[PDB]
């Protein structure tokens, strides 16, 4: 039943007595459910150290991974170029999924097309799909450029993207001068960040490889910035703002911030902003190229150093105090621009915030996961705050990255209880946060189920989730946040300390039991 | 409105396409006439999508793993292949269930083989066998395993059927191989068909020899309700109030024992014909169980459905049906009295998957609203046969609509509300047109049944009449 | 006892069994405590409608007020002027309290001095205190200006600030040219916002009253901005940024944002930033004066219109969508500067966030309190979101303000269940949120005790607190936030929708009980 | 060291003052000599503050309402006057208690008469009477009412004593008038004295004729512990483990019945001599109860204190004392072993109210730390008498230090750590010097007793050795 003045949705509607009785009847009569005592015993067992040993002996089974496939990264990279249509050569279900994933993270329209290869292309290839799809896409959505990636169907059958596109051009399906960069993005290799790297290298090669003769390093007095796979609009914005404050000429290559933040003013803008083709053509003339997320920009680094002849600086991701300092100093050295007083003051304000919340931050134990560069930047900032990373997980990390993170940890006393895991998933992490309980988790929305499980063990065992990373599906507008630079460090510090204080307030709220510590002033 | 104007609009929209794409897409757009019964003569459906045109369709893996098999709570469903497919589909569909996740239910988890290059080159059958052993060790209370094939499985020479047979015989466990590779078919619909075939071949008949289950003349099964936001529960309560015993519901909040118990029921109640007609027809042939379509969207359809279902049984059930209708009448009457004045006259366009584009029209009409356009991603011609008599004269029909087409149609028709999926939502919100998600109910619901109707009416009012829509124009421009 | 490797603070140390037993022994033996059944019965009674009727009959007793005294506002205003020392004529305990209050809100040093009047001044006045204090303050802290306010001691004995300061100047304690504006700030009148108004009017009069002869309205091509009592640094910053984007010349009068946000770089800066004396002297030459918080800037309005002859626009506080629009349009009309495309895009982005979050915001019921302008701006924005303000409380509001808020409420269907209370305190509001339960509270840190009480009734009766306003003592760095303009509206929208979703996640976390609704995607 | 260097620093700091201010402030700054036990010949204290110099001192009302009376949990304390005083002092001091706030405890609430202009002009006695009636109606479980006068009450000639007497007789309730107007005295200290007088006159002797309380030779009262962060509880557990019975606890977590029962104890244990010496001496004269000062800051002081207290009773208590000392020895020994190497050699400056600047020194020395400077807001000359012998030779002493003075002293001495209140914290954090709040324990604690010592050591280490302090200089500066 419903009351017209207070209508109830599924929660709490299904807690009504009639629904509870009906569900109990269903369970008892037809579900053949394991007895509740068995369920409790098995759950308790899944929280144990012996279960963790079994769980970490896994070799073939992956449970709740913390990564996606390459073409998602390729699509995100393609979205950062002006009037560019991401085009995925392969099956259309992949594109439906990529679009919905990005829709739910950004709450914004995401444009992407496929050439809808079917069983027929499994024996004849997808050349006809490519020709007709390029013609249809260009005619219908009027892009200035089509950036081609691949699904695993196309990769397994070995579709030659270069030959297909060249034949499409010769046969008049699309003009010969129409830019169609391409990249092979096999989903059984690496992850979404690798797909971003491959797509970016493809675009850069397409625009610069054959015209290097008239290129002179430093002639345009700019620094190229490659952000990598970035899902916080504030990060693009803060890099632009920081370079503008220094008076440093720059070229952000793959800038999707406008197309992912269009206003709601009565019209649908399929394209907005983005790196122009002229910027990509002129990039080799820059002073140097800075890679913001080097640990998944390796192929791009190889191309930029080998072909553009730029001496790409060895810089970490500009996260936290020290790495932001190092990034700014390297930019100052490259451009000859001094670091202005505004950035010095902003740095001092971040230090001020640190000195204030240090008493609440000190010694807090964290489990965290995400992409390699983001994870290592977060680890470095946590060590700067006097916090203890305990479980550091990166499903798509590698041995070299793990060694670098271990060297970061060894440089600080606060890294003594930390362990870095690569190739492990969120079921592994669930076991870890049961058997070596941290104070909090920092990760994406998939950590909410771990918080649910730890609460099921008991309130004293619950590990609250702090949502930083990608994807974030169960909160609104957090994609507007910043994690890079002093501003990002400030936002992260605020989030962390206020999560700590919110948990403390929750634990001390009980009247006449724990509220002796429910202080007004913290 | 104004038929000739609508065919004019169809032609003007079509002009931008190249000749092959234009000729193809012309067959998929029709102006409705309720007199017409054979929809093949006007609109074409269940065809391949045009490359490069930004279709809304999914793949067969979505239709099988995402739709049919995934909701089965006490089984573990393996996404066999590279990492993407299981990750994008993890918990994206609100097929609600009661269980202890990770212990005896597994719906919102993502089990995958996470294919690497070596698995592509040297095959993945041995990895599959080891994975199944790992599943058994780590999730002992699971009641069966399904293997949902992604694209590379069909492309490479993997044979998951023999692995499933051998391992199932070795561990005395039901292991269901599903060849739902995403390149098969043209949409989620062949995914439905493949999944139904897997159910029939590996699960449905396990208790053909077992006669220990006690049956009654009032045994029914709910087929093709996936319990989005609790829809199936909100329908089941009405059915059981009518005096029927729902032995099984497929597949939302479904368990493998319920599937195996289905051949023992007296009547199959089919909500989604598109996805479960295959198994319903099979059950009628092999077990002699009749089936019927029903509709619990809005009070008129719900009352008609309850009366027809009760008519399939004795007089006592019919009396109970009249009692249920009388008991709920004041609730939906109060809902109508409160929300119809706020929605009367408003016009809606829809674009959804295989069933809901026609199934929800009655509820809109119960709130005094008109559906001026509807269409499907992957429906078949029988679905359009039902839709045309459901829809009014001179209304627009679109099959496998492209993003550009739907945008142009909306810009011309200018409906007051659009109901579609997540990939259209923000487009039309930017266009300044209220939008309700008609797949996930915008994380609301249930909408089925009398209790669902109140939520439906509240949601449509809160979105259609929201003050945000009056502020898209800055006062200075 | 303590374990050296896991040391416990008061919570949870005092939950140990030995401490529990000792406290039980203390209570049983020596406290003569009311029996627990009586305590439960009285609490339950305090949650009732009959108790609320008794509570709202109060005429002489105030419990948990939601306002402070005038000199706190006067000190905040004085802090906004360059190298200015707030000087409170009266008792030193008041200054200790003002400094601590602002320290705890801003987490920054707050400079303020007293002339330490004692009982001797109660008998013979505080003229000598004024002379010596002005001399000591100027000699020691070297301010460019001393802004004098008063405590209630000085007001009751009727100390003539004008005569005292003039006598100090003639007798050589301070130079005759040294600026010493003053204002009477009686704490038994109005509240802290009134003190801000009085101090600002005093400073403006001191700098402009006697030099009006050569003043020409509009001759400096600027608009004066008076922010009033403002405790969000983001608000000053957003007003400055928005005016700079429009290319509008402006003069922010009383700008304390620099002195309340100094960097931690190894030195203590007692003064920083602030409105200059030249700006105050030149203010009458502006095109017009805009008051950002008119409902406590009445005396300032009288002076600005009567003496400067500025036609002060009738504008609401620039909060929400409509009032930000109106503020920008009035500024455009006054300055002749068009509204630029950046502000149009920002407005469209706020509208986009509104459309993205409307389904979760719609119909939510709120109790809120704070200062009049802030409260009415929040009410207007909540009505724009489709939310229902239910209990609107302003302890320092008046009848005219209440009528204006009632007219705002009547203009929207979402205001039909709203009631505006003036002169009521947080004990009244506690009763209201018990007897007509809203979904959330929006207010300052004093609302946490109401959340505690509602939780004590039961989890189903708990009303979570959303901390917006002043003071915020139990979270860190929220004083950096913004509430004005489109940016402030965006921040508030994000806070509200994510508070809603966080509560929903909490209520649906129980495994196999309510987690059927623990959706990944919201 | 270098007594001459410190005296020169005092002179150089003083030069900026005008002549009268400089001459006054010269008497309040001294270089320590432990052999000098007559502090009056060396430093002067408990004098008026110099106007305009940014003192740290509060006022009588803070010393009475904020310090002595406010912690009494089962009474309702009325801030009589305008709104500011009660609001700024509401829950600002962490005097912890067990109770049901708003029902039978009222510590963190703010009851006030909220004086308006008409109350200033026509007086406030009638408003006070009506307020007391309203309190009785709305808080029936309150066990007494105190009236804490703010400045205007003394200025307008209101007679709160007669109102309190009349209403208390009318309602059979204890109503305690306190004339703690903020203009009285020169600091919180006269607030302490006024509050103690109110306790003596209106509460302490209510049970002089009552002989129904059962007494033992081991009855003690804790006087002058306000239970900051639970300090008094962490001390009470040690006392009870020694075999004593703590009848009363003034005033943290205190109740009015405990105050009334205090005259029945055998020994008064005074923690804060400065604030409660008045009532302790009164109790000795009137009831013959001896009193003694103790110190539970750090293992050395607490061991000495436990032994001295046990020496006042028979041999069984002394045996229990040795057992308590033995039981706790490994805990504080482990704390010392862990944290002394991290803090050995570090130098601290302090500035706090009236007791702690000398009481915490032993705790600092137990971690191998030196107090190179200390001072008081409102101490008296007996306090400096006690302070000099505990501070090192040629250390700096400052009474009622101005903000400028303390900043200059810190700039010269450059201690490794400063302990003071909230108004100095961010000043010295911006100067890059670690700072611990020594009033509120930085929202940490307790620090008293063996359990408190571990928290103290962890806090000092976490702040002193925090990495933030090494980052104040930008690498490009
Ligand atoms: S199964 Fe089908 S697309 Fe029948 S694939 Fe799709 S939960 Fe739709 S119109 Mo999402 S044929 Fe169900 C459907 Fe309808 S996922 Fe749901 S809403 S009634
Ligand atoms: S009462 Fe006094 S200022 Fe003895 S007014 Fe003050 S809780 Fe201080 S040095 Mo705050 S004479 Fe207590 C004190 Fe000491 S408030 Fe506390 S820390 S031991
Ligand atoms: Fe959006
Ligand atoms: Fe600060």
């Amino acid at each position: 039943s419903q009351q017209v003045d207070k209508i109830k949705a599924s929660y709490p509607l299904f807690l009504d007595q009639d629904y509870k009785d009906m569900l109990a009847k269903k369970r008892d009569g037809f579900e053949e459910k394991y007895p509740q005592d068995k369920i409790d015993e098995v759950f308790q067992w899944t929280t144990t150290k012996e279960y963790q040993e079994l769980n970490f002996q896994r070799e073939a089974l992956t449970v709740n991974p913390a990564k996606a496939c390459q073409p998602l990264g390729a699509v995100l990279c393609a979205l950062g170029f002006e009037k560019t249509m991401p085009y995925v050569h392969g099956s259309q279900g992949c594109v439906a999924y990529f679009r919905s994933y990005f829709n739910r993270h950004f709450r914004e329209p995401v444009s992407c097309v496929s050439d809808s290869m079917t069983e027929d292309a499994a024996v004849f290839g997808g050349q006809q799909n490519m020709k007709d799809g390029l013609q249809n896409c260009k005619a219908t959505y009027k892009p200035d450029m089509i950036a081609v990636s691949t699904t695993c169907m196309a990769e397994v059958i070995g579709d030659d993207l270069n030959a297909f596109i060249n034949n499409s051009k010769k046969e008049g399906f699309i003009p010969d001068e129409f830019p169609v960069p391409f990249a092979h993005t096999p989903s059984f290799v690496g992850s979404h960040v690798t797909g971003w790297d491959n797509m970016f290298e493809g675009i850069a090669r397409y625009f610069t490889l054959k015209s290097m003769d008239d290129k002179v390093v430093g002639s345009n007095k700019k620094i190229n910035i490659v952000p990598g796979f970035e899902t916080y609009l504030g990060n693009f914005r803060v890099i632009k703002r920081m370079l503008s404050e220094m008076g440093v000429g720059y070229s952000l290559l793959s800038d999707p911030e406008e197309v992912l933040d269009t206003p709601a003013d009565g019209q649908f803008r399929m394209y907005a902003g983005g790196t122009t083709q002229e910027e990509m053509k002129d990039a080799p003339n820059a002073l140097n190229t800075v890679l913001l997320q080097p640990w998944h920009l390796e192929k791009t680094k190889k191309f930029v150093e080998g072909t553009w002849k730029h001496e790409v600086p060895k810089l970490n991701i500009p996260m936290g105090l020290d790495w932001t300092d190092e990034f700014l100093m390297k930019v100052s050295e490259i451009s000859g621009q001094p670091i202005p007083a505004s950035l010095t003051k902003e740095r001092g304000r971040l230090v001020d915030m640190m000195t204030d919340s240090h008493t609440w931050l000190h010694g807090k134990r964290f489990a965290l996961w995400g992409d390699p560069d983001f994870v290592m930047g977060l680890v470095k900032f946590l060590l700067e705050l006097g916090c203890e990373p305990v479980h550091i997980l990166c499903h798509n990390g590698n041995k070299r990255w793990k060694k670098a993170v271990d060297a970061i940890l060894a440089a600080s006393p606060y890294g003594k209880n930390a362990t870095v895991y690569i190739g492990k998933d969120l079921w592994h992490l669930r076991s870890l946060v049961f058997t070596d309980k941290p104070d909090f988790m920092i990760g994406n929305s998939y950590g909410k189920f771990i918080q649910r499980d730890t609460l099921h063990k008991g309130k004293e065992f619950e590990v609250p989730l702090i949502r930083i990373g990608f994807p974030i599906f169960d909160r609104h507008h957090l994609h507007r946040s910043t994690t890079l630079g002093y501003e990002g460090a400030m936002q992260i510090l605020t989030t962390l300390v206020n999560s700590i204080l919110e948990r403390l307030d929750e634990e001390t709220r009980g009247m006449q039991a724990t509220d002796y510590n429910h202080d007004l002033v913290r | 409105m104004s038929r000739e104007e609508v065919e004019s609009l169809i032609q003007e929209v079509l002009e931008v396409y190249p000749e092959k794409a234009r000729k193809d897409r012309n067959k998929h757009l029709a102006v409705n006439d309720p007199a017409v019964t054979q929809s093949k003569k006007c609109i074409i459906s269940n065809k391949k999508s045009q490359p490069g045109l930004m279709t809304i369709r999914g793949c067969a893996y979505a239709g099988s793993k995402g739709v049919v098999w995934g909701p089965i709570k006490d089984m573990i469903h393996i996404s066999h292949g590279p990492v993407g497919c299981g990750q994008y589909s993890r918990a994206g569909r609100r097929n609600y269930y009661i269980g202890t996740t990770g212990v005896n239910a597994f719906v919102t988890m993502n089990f995958t083989s996470d294919f690497q290059e070596k698995d592509i080159v040297f095959g993945g059958d041995k990895k599959l066998a080891k994975l199944i052993d790992e599943v058994e060790t780590l999730f002992p209370l699971n009641k069966g395993i399904s293997v949902q094939s992604e694209c590379p499985i069909g492309l490479i020479g993997d044979d998951i059927e023999s692995v499933s047979k051998v391992k199932g015989a070795e561990l005395s466990k039901t292991i269901v191989p599903v060849r739902c590779e995403g390149f098969r078919g043209v949409s989620q619909s062949l995914g439905h068909h493949i999944a139904n075939d897997a159910v029939r071949d590996w699960v449905l008949g396990k208790r053909d020899e077992d006669t220990t289950f006690a049956s009654t003349p009032y045994d029914v099964a709910i087929i093709g309700d996936y319990n989005i936001g609790g829809d199936a529960w909100s329908s089941r309560i009405l059915l059981e109030e009518m005096g029927l015993r729902c032995v099984a519901q497929w597949s939302g909040d479904g368990s493998i024992s319920e599937i195996e118990l289905t051949p023992k029921v007296k009547l199959n109640l089919v909500h989604c014909y598109r996805s479960m007609n295959y198994i319903s027809r099979h059950m009628e042939e092999k077990y002699g169980i009749p089936w019927m379509e029903y509709n619990f969207f809005g009070p008129t359809k719900t009352i008609e459905s309850l009366r027809a279902i009760a008519a399939k049984f004795d007089e006592s059930i019919q009396k109970k049906c009249e009692e249920v209708i009388a008991k709920y009448k004041p609730e939906w009457e109060a809902v109508v009295a409160k929300y119809r004045p706020r929605l009367e006259g408003k016009r809606v366009m829809l674009y959804i998957g295989g069933l809901r584009p026609r199934h929800v029209i009655g509820a809109y009409e119960d709130l005094g609203m008109e559906v001026v356009g509807t269409g499907y991603e992957f429906a078949h011609n029988d679905d359009y046969d039902r839709t045309m008599k459901e829809m009014g004269d001179s209304t627009l029909l679109y099959d496998d609509v492209t993003g550009y087409e739907f945008e142009e149609f909306v810009k011309r028709i200018k409906p007051d509300l659009i109901g579609s999926g997540i990939k259209e939502k923000f487009i039309f919100q930017k266009m300044g047109i209220p939008f309700r998600e008609m797949h996930s109910w915008d994380y609301s619901g249930p909408y089925h049944g009398f209790d669902g109707f109140a939520i439906f009416a509240r949601d449509m009012d809160m979105t259609l009449n929201n003050p945000c829509w009056k502020k898209l124009q800055a006062p200075w421009e």
